[PDB]
């Protein structure tokens, strides 16, 4: 009702303070996430070239 | 070395048939080619005993077995045509 509304503004203040501190410290707060996204799509590329082999040859030949 | 493949016709040449052909033909020739490469003397040949078959497709659905076995008979004239005659000697046994 209203307790959650005030908790939300408390955490809003906490987030706005955390972003100011991360800006002060030159901290990339999403570098881990961006790297995870860029290396997860590389896994997609190697999976695309890997499934070509299994589609072209089959499960028995692959094993 | 061979794979038991059965029920594989011309319309169902599958991964097991391709892999069996790889074992029985294309890497069988690679053992012979590797033994040729690891030899340095023409005085000590290796007598390769090839498991030839007398039934080249005359039976039914065996996959690429007949294709694997009839392609080993090429080493009889490839013995003369290539440079491993004194290096490997072919003795094809036609197992009945």
């Amino acid at each position: 009702a209203a307790l959650d509304a005030l908790t939300a503004e408390n955490k809003k203040l906490a987030k706005q303070q955390l972003e100011v501190l991360a800006r002060y410290l030159q901290v990339d707060l999403n570098k881990g996430a961006k790297s995870f996204i860029k290396e997860k799509e590389a896994s997609a590329v190697l999976q695309k070239e890997l499934d070509l082999w299994e589609a072209e040859h089959g499960e028995f030949y692959a094993k | 070395a061979a794979i038991p493949e059965n029920g594989n016709g011309l319309d169902n040449i599958d991964s097991k048939s391709e892999f069996a052909h790889r074992i029985m033909l294309t890497n069988l020739l690679r053992l012979l080619g590797a033994v040729k490469s690891k030899k340095t003397t023409d005085t000590r040949p290796a007598q390769c005993i090839l498991p030839l078959s007398p039934n080249h497709g005359t039976f039914g659905f065996d996959g690429l077995y007949s294709e694997s076995k009839i392609s080993l008979e090429t080493l009889f004239n490839r013995w003369y045509s290539e440079d491993w005659g004194s290096k490997l000697t072919v003795c094809g046994a036609v197992i009945g």
